[PDB]
């Protein structure tokens, strides 16, 4: 691409070819930093929101509590109605009635998905493996490779539970949109995700901001 | 759920003005 | 003129005075009543000159899906699961400087849509009488009066 | 050319007897001496775009934005009435902008001051408040919806003269190709 700009009574000519790399960095790299800036925003107003849901004790124990229940429901409904917010900004309410039910072992944390939900007929009900998140929750992190009191390692604990309920609500919202069926099919096959959002979120993610692998991924297939 | 066969030109009869 | 008629029906309801109640069975006489009333306003739209309806005519409630469709009958279960079921201007004025919710607009909406199915079926029992009316329950095939219904303003189509 | 650099001298004159230019804009305090360099330049290009009328409104709001979230692309200067004519001046992107043959044959045969960064400097600043002044102009004579438009779709004013002589970007013109 270039431009010119000449003298009209005359021949003389500047001409002044502009590049399209320097400005096509430009704007890579203020779209990366708008959404470093809005993800950080994101996560201090889910911070806040936990914080104005009444718990001193910090959410690693939060979740290693086996007698408090009352807060992991009221915590996991806020999760999860922050991220259907986030995805509808106009929603601030969820459904009139919910429940929690507290799964404690093995035969009853389903392998992937600790977190999921089936009806009773009545209602939706958030099966939760707390074992399993916690012992999530409890690995230690590698905050180092490349004036209320927070760590960068509380910031991947919120991290990690967003991306978990966010993972969960994607699957909750296959259920409600699409029925049992669909649910299960989702579940059993995380590419119909792509189909059936394509449709209605495309129309973003902050999972999105990153492209992540496994590495060796193919020899692990193999 | 009816197992019944249904009618598209029907209900566009209740919906055609 | 279409949310004259909406609101005209909706202060209609609230002279009765009343989705909560559609999963309330056992609130029949309030159904009966509201689809009275609904019934009655109806044959005022279609029929600006002939306002008088039945005042006392029999109503039942069915509650079982085979009592249901795929002395006025309805389908409660059915219904029940159904209510639970320009840029320029504001642009320019941006540089010149008892509630009621969207889905409940969608829900009274299906209502009447549905009412107003039931009411021309009742209409074309009343006149055409009860062996057409079935003719006509098996066969749907508007502006003919009409006009005062809200259905000829808008159209809905199928494709494959 | 003579009638350009005299537009621009009146100009610069003018400015000196407000007695003041780029640490002006990047100074953030001093909006007050952005709003009264702005008004006099209008004013100017007012006498100028109106030969025999001197007048020029003298007495508006006035304020000066930070961010490029106050600032549209390729708008600089916005003239927002709230009746009076609130006129919105992005500090940071001015600062942006400022910061950035024959006849030679018989010449080989012949044988206080300013910068031409300055002229330059200058030149763009008188240009971005004519442009600014051009609008003003839409909004005043058509509307606000008219002033909107104009905005939109620089089109309604490519005529130019039809008064626009003194001003200078009918005497200029650059073009841009992909």
């Amino acid at each position: 691409v270039r431009t010119v700009t000449e003298i009209v009574n005359s021949d003389e000519k500047i001409q002044k070819t502009y590049e399209l790399a320097e400005f096509d960095l430009k704007n890579l790299s203020s779209l990366e930093s708008y959404e470093t800036l809005k993800i950080k925003l994101a996560l201090s107003k889910y911070m806040a929101m936990l914080s104005t849901l009444e718990m001193t004790q910090p959410l690693l124990e939060i979740f290693r509590n086996k007698a408090d229940t009352r807060q992991i429901a009221a915590v996991v409904f806020s999760t999860l109605a922050f991220i259907h917010n986030r995805f509808h900004p106009l929603v601030t309410n969820f459904t009139n009635k919910m429940e929690f039910v507290v799964t404690e072992t093995n035969d009853t944390s389903i392998p992937g998905e600790p977190i999921l939900f089936t009806e009773n007929e009545g209602v939706l009900l958030c099966s939760v493996d707390r074992p399993s998140i916690v012992k999530m929750l409890s690995r230690e992190f590698d905050t180092e490779a490349l004036d209320f009191s927070i760590t960068e390692v509380e910031a991947t604990q919120y991290l990690t539970l967003l991306l978990t309920v966010e993972h969960a609500y994607l699957h909750y919202y296959i259920f409600k949109n699409y029925g049992v069926f669909e649910y299960c099919k989702s579940l059993t096959d995380h590419s119909l995700f792509t189909n059936k959002l394509r449709s209605t979120m495309s129309t973003n993610l902050l999972l999105s901001k990153f492209k992540f692998t496994i590495e060796d991924f193919d020899k692990i297939n193999s | 759920v009816s197992n019944c066969k249904f009618n598209i030109e029907d209900y566009n009869n209740i919906f055609k003005v």
